[PDB]
């Protein structure tokens, strides 16, 4: 019984996202990959290098034309022509949007892809672009994070491939699922921050007790994300509960909206 | 074409032209060129880096405190370690001092990403050049349990285990969809192990894929999450309360329970499966020994790393050596300083890089990073590479010296510098490990010796874990449960001009960031690190690379199918991200 | 002494008495008393419930909503089965109808639980009857490793796992502490396991106690913690939500992924290590095959479990079939009513409790439970006792008939009620696991045959759990979410004066929960057990229950070591905190 | 190198603190049973029986007289002469008090330990009265909960191993490290308490979207324990987190405090 199959794609990327997925802790990605899916094409992952690579992409994108899922890392330079990301000589672009027109739909992981990450920071060097901006005729689900939850990402998945649809998004293109609601609606230390009870220093008394992170910068109160409820690493941890207010890593434009240790 | 001679190499661009664009099983993105001559022997090698980003200017203007969050995003495979060279370098310009817990954790931090990066390349990344996946199809699976047992007390060895994976591998192949092994390079002739050593390594594969979720763990309890965890300037942010009202909004008995938990699965998972798994890959090419050598018996540097008494990093402290050899002489190893403009420099002539002159080098002190990309005729067009132009600029990657030396960098460079320093424990490893395979000790300077050193340093990281927690367990049996200093937090505190190193071992090599701060902003941030050094380009005296180098006069079998490229660049870990940022 | 016949028995209480007190690897408290002759054999039995707390009186004037939660403290072994008969009860009652997914779940709970309990009772509670620990000690580790390689395709089964298993073993017991296996029965002639079949079964029983922590997992999701898990009145309180906003706030896809792998890896350890260990102990045993029979070959009582079709409690509905069978006739299966007077009854006679007239049974709706100490002319005295006086009252454990009938209840009750009324599944398995062991299928009726139906059981509930796993993702998919109706949740809407029965198949046999709400409160609540049924006392004819029953006629080695008792006894799973509530 | 001999005997009970024993995740149990401790005495798990368990338990209360940890599971009832429990013939009573004569210190595992639990409630037919209340003279650690979490009774006892000292305890007697904060002040639903958004009848659209429980009954407002936190089932869940009420369990007499479903 054939699986889907899968397309992933890497442009300007720190591969984060890709160590995330194999994280995952149900299902295993092992399993993914081996019966839920079929990952025809991966830079970090495949036997095949160069021409043999090159030769695979070709002929999936032919083969399953108008069938295939593009998961996208990354995301793609507009200066110096696209050569501040070169594959097989060419800029990066151009492989974008050659694997787009025969995608069924495309996953958008990560920040980068979504809207751009730390490469898109001021003063963006590279033109860093997302996706979205590119490739402007195909369903795209935006799933942001620095990187995604691993869990996040093979819940998306299975989704997909039980219920033979995209999951339903919000007016971002987030889905719902994990992204409607904010991670200071569902963060087990606001009862501290609605009685006036936070952290001033590191290390003081406060901290040691798991009062809030507010006055130590944390932009929970803004940030949509389910770190506070599914959290992190087969629900070991998330950035709060080690003690270090959320940066806003699952938001548009977080670099630069002031400091991490300045409030919200 | 033509021809010249540097490092006892010849240099020879005449003869066909290989192309292998992309590298893949490598973070990030690389290109590779060679000649080969009439014998299908590479005469001439190119490395060149296929992707920019440019955090060096994106530091600029950022407040010092929030530098390491910024710099971790440098590369999600070695998560943590430019978090860690950020916050060293932060408190060097400020003058801060840490806690003892700080330290320790920050080792726990490091030693557990060794860890987990070592196995994952050795299984994900390298172990497809080794291990014919196919030929898995053909063993028999009792002579694959009785292989599997005389090389280890590992459990999971069982006939029914072995043909279980088999068949699982047999209807995942049979509809046609292969995968990630589509269009590999199974039969190739350079494929040496036996069908019961290839289900066996496949095998692991899977194993090793299934249980490296559960090392990063340990960076969860302490850093919040993996990737790209969480730290600070002045220790880590991981408050410890074991015995006081509130424990649960702290880390206490419970956490550090479940960190013990992970250390002692972590140890048992890489002495029983990774170790004797790359003992057989020495045993089946032994001929490896020989090829890849590269710049491994002229040239290698370690900076140090694992700070054992807290803010001291000299020779004393660091519980991995640091020095330098050149010229081939490994009977006078030299020490290293970070601050000496003499030392490290960086080279831009072979870089899509602009300088005032491109004939000297900087130190990352008076460092510059104003890309241009400028390709000169590559026979094609400036958006279509068909040749690259290694006479000129051909790179995204900076060319680092030291003292106007090319080195090699990583596990077999540290390996070196230790054996050459007498460290006690180290001689007696490499001395058994070469005796085991009844190779001489030169041996280990080549691309096998690389994928044996990375093994070891695995097993050694796994022990070092263990001894770290019972430091820290240590502290808080004495009541010192001390994590951050914050003294000089406020921006208000720090001297109005300052600039400071911080420097470690991450699992591909020697890293340093440099900083300076004025009037509490980044006024200068570069980097330099350890893919920059082996991925290197050419330098004004025409000298090559560690990369380069080691595919210098390398036989292929067959051109077409690079799998002898592929060896030996896998064998060094490239981390592409990494070298250019 | 006295003499008199029942049940094909001559009950006879002269010569030699035993007594054992505490009966341990048990749930709660049990005594023991037998009378053997002057050839080592057992011409009496008594069985006596040491416990009472009360739990049908602390129910009075309750809110029938709160009730699950009380009756689930009955036991916290078997818990969750429990609250199950309670909702259904009150559900029954006020005429309550639950949606399919709320059916669908209490289904997945009451299955997990089956997995949990049978595994740790196989290893935990009577293995160590079958597995001689200390002999484990002499075993050859390669012999082992062959020896489980011939019998599953399970991955753990190295020489080298076996030879540090043992040497674990050697190391515990070198200080001279034994712990658990202090003063055991090591070495006692019915041991009859090899030394390689010891150590794999010692390799196991660890291995399980690691194990069993992840079966529970699907209790923390759906009910939120294990051990005693939450319930309601209506359906359960874990509300779905897949593909909307605040899923995050709900059973998700991430939760639905987390109990899928859970079945996976149960399955799993109950197919490839419970499965092959429970058949090889009966290799080795096949003489248990024809020792404890007791009530087993006469009068066995399943209630039927699992209703497929939501609300419906009906034969076809029913996944796990019920029925009665009296007076050996096993081609006539009978059907029960809980609802008919003259069916399930309880005597007191030979119980601590008083009734208007003990020489007669009441059924549930008409129970009583006013406790009376009174253990009459025992040798020692009321607060010393030496010797119980079965001739008199005798235990805290009520006795429970079926028309007047002594019946056992429990797996091995189940798996021949299954078989005669023709269930295809059942018929298989049995027929199959007694062929591998080349004995009739009289050969069930026996203590090793109550273990081997366990086991098989086991592997059935292992088989439902990803059917019902299944059901509830086919109603997902076609957008039925609902987990509660809530139209009859308040008071006011119920009927002024009702009552209902709830009933299910737990672990270890039938179980019902009877009550009658009236005004809006509880106004009675009686409880039958399944240890009630089979660890019963005498009634007013003398018959004798279960436990009573197959201790008859056995033959001891050593009287002053109990082996064979503890085999037969452990071998029903005795649950006393249950049988008294 | 010997282990800390530990004697754990068993009142009225229903055997759910030993069970959740056996779930600890981190220390395994097997490990703290092979490795930790040396448990000398346990009706649950032990291969003797009858005389020869008799035997273990006089030869390990002699042999270690005043050495020996006590753990505690259940409670005494002081009706019918206190044979409502009989252990070898006697009330359960005299075994209490001859191994809590020799013990060094006590543990009261559980509800029913530390308060009395079920069997107490309403109107208590057996007089089941908890060990503080017959054992007057030696250090009682309450660790109260119907059961504890397992790996909160794993923790304590790697505590008093490793640190070789008892946790310090509230004024209750339960280790401050567990049993310091209440539900209530750790619990991810508080923003939504906070914002008056709350489950009104089962499966509604609030309860769809995890809302606040205090409505249906939560009694996590006066209950002290590390539910919220720490969680259950190596950190799976937690009563709320699956939708039901705290009904306080850690709490002396919850049981007595009214319905579970009227409001706190
Ligand atoms: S720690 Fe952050 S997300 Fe949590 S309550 Fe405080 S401000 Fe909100
Ligand atoms: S669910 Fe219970 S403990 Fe949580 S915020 Fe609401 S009332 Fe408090
Ligand atoms: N290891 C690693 Fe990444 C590289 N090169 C860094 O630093
Ligand atoms: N199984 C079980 Fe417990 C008993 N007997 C109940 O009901
Ligand atoms: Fe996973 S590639 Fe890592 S930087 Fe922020 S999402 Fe990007
Ligand atoms: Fe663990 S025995 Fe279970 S009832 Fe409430 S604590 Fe008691
Ligand atoms: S920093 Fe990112 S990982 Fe979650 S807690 Fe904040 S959205
Ligand atoms: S019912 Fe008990 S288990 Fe925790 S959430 Fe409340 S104290
Ligand atoms: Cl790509
Ligand atoms: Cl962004
Ligand atoms: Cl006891
Ligand atoms: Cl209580
Ligand atoms: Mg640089
Ligand atoms: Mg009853
Ligand atoms: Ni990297
Ligand atoms: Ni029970």
């Amino acid at each position: 019984k054939p699986r889907i199959p899968v397309v992933w794609i890497h442009g300007l990327e720190c591969t984060c996202c890709t160590e995330s997925f194999i994280r995952s802790a149900h299902p295993l990605a092992k399993d993914v990959i081996l019966s839920l899916i079929s990952l025809d094409y991966d830079d970090t992952l495949m036997a095949a290098a160069g021409t043999q690579a090159e030769e695979v992409f070709e002929d999936i994108i032919t083969q399953y034309n108008g069938k295939y899922i593009l998961a996208v890392e990354g995301n793609p330079p507009l200066g110096e022509q696209g050569m501040f990301c070169i594959s097989s000589g060419r800029p990066f672009i151009e492989k974008l949007k050659r694997a787009a027109a025969g995608a069924s739909a495309i996953i958008a992981w990560g920040t980068c892809a979504s809207w751009g990450c730390v490469q898109a920071a001021r003063p963006n060097p590279t033109q860093a672009t997302p996706i979205d901006k590119v490739i402007t005729d195909k369903p795209i689900i935006k799933v942001p994070g620095c990187p995604p939850i691993p869990d996040v990402m093979s819940a998306i998945i299975t989704y997909m491939v039980t219920f033979d649809r995209l999951p339903d998004v919000d007016r971002m293109g987030r889905p719902l699922m994990f992204y409607g609601q904010r991670i200071h609606d569902k963060c087990y230390r606001r009862a501290h921050f609605d009685a006036g009870e936070f952290v001033q220093s590191w290390d003081d008394d406060a901290a040691r007790k798991g009062y809030c992170l507010y006055k130590m910068g944390c932009k929970g109160p803004t940030t949509y994300n389910a770190c506070s409820s599914t959290r992190w690493n087969d629900g070991v941890s998330f950035p709060i509960q080690s003690g270090h207010g959320c940066l806003g890593c699952a938001e548009n434009g977080f670099w630069d909206r002031g400091s991490f240790y300045s409030r919200v | 074409s033509t021809q010249y001679e540097t490092q006892g190499y010849t240099i020879n661009n005449a003869g066909r032209r290989l192309v292998v664009d992309p590298i893949t099983r490598i973070e990030g993105h690389m290109r590779c060129e060679v000649n080969i001559n009439d014998q299908n022997v590479i005469t001439n090698a190119v490395s060149c880096g296929t992707m920019f980003r440019g955090l060096e200017i994106i530091l600029q203007g950022r407040d010092p405190r929030d530098a390491w969050a910024f710099v971790e995003r440098i590369c999600g495979v070695c998560t943590g370690v430019h978090a860690l060279a950020s916050v060293y370098a932060i408190e060097d310009a400020i003058g801060i001092k840490v806690p003892d817990n700080a330290n320790i954790i920050r080792n726990i931090m490091l030693a557990t990403l060794w860890c987990h990066d070592h196995l994952v390349h050795f299984y994900q990344l390298a172990g497809m050049d080794w291990i014919d996946v196919l030929d898995a199809l053909k063993a028999d699976p009792r002579k694959t349990s009785e292989l599997a047992q005389s090389l280890s007390s590992w459990p999971k060895s069982s006939p029914g285990y072995f043909f279980d994976v088999q068949n699982r591998l047999k209807k995942f192949v049979e509809g046609g969809q292969l995968g990630i092994f589509r269009n590999g390079y199974w039969g190739h002739p350079q494929y040496k192990l036996p069908p019961e050593a290839n289900l066996m390594g496949f095998a692991h594969y899977l194993e090793a894929l299934d249980f490296q979720r559960e090392i990063v763990k340990i960076h969860a309890v302490f850093g919040g999450k993996n990737p790209h965890p969480n730290w600070i300037v002045g220790g880590m942010p991981c408050a410890i309360n074991i015995d006081e009202s509130g424990a649960v909004g702290a880390v206490n008995m419970e956490r550090l329970n479940l960190v013990q938990s992970i250390i002692t699965r972590t140890a048992d998972f890489i002495n029983n499966v990774m170790i004797p798994d790359a003992l057989a890959i020495g045993q089946f090419n032994k001929p490896w020994s020989e090829i890849g050598t590269g710049l491994s018996d002229k040239c290698v540097l370690s900076y140090g790393a694992f700070p054992d008494i807290a803010n001291d990093f000299g020779e004393k402290s660091l519980l991995m050596p640091g020095g330098a050899v050149i010229n081939g002489d490994f009977n006078n190893v030299l020490p290293v300083d970070l601050v000496d403009p003499q030392q490290v420099q960086e080279f831009v002539d072979h870089a899509w890089y602009r300088y005032p002159n491109d004939q000297v080098g900087r130190h990352p002190f008076d460092g510059i990073t104003d890309p241009w990309y400028n390709p000169g005729d590559v026979k094609g067009s400036d958006t279509n590479i068909q040749q690259l132009n290694e006479q000129e600029r051909y790179s995204w990657i900076k060319a680092p010296r030291w003292r106007g030396n090319a080195m090699e960098v990583g596990p077999l460079a540290r390996t070196l510098i230790a054996y050459h320093k007498g460290d006690a424990a180290t001689v007696e490893s490499v001395d058994r490990m070469m005796s085991a395979l009844n190779l001489p000790l030169s041996g280990i300077q080549s691309t096998l010796g690389r994928i044996l050193c990375r093994a070891h340093e695995a097993q050694w990281a796994a022990g070092k874990l263990q001894y770290f927690f019972d430091k820290l367990m240590t502290n808080l049996k004495n009541g010192n449960l001390a994590t951050a200093s914050t003294e000089k937090w406020e921006p208000a505190t720090w001297p109005t001009e300052c600039r400071g190193v911080g420097f470690t071992e991450a699992a591909r090599g020697a890293l340093g960031h440099w900083a300076a701060i004025r009037d509490g902003k980044i006024d200068l941030y570069q980097c330099v690190v350890p893919t920059t050094w082996n991925a290197s380009p050419r330098d004004p005296k025409g000298q090559i690379g560690a990369y380069e180098a080691a595919l210098m006069n390398t036989k292929m079998a067959i051109p077409e199918q690079p799998l002898e490229i592929l060896r030996t660049l896998h064998s060094f870990d490239p981390c592409l991200a990494c070298s250019t940022h």
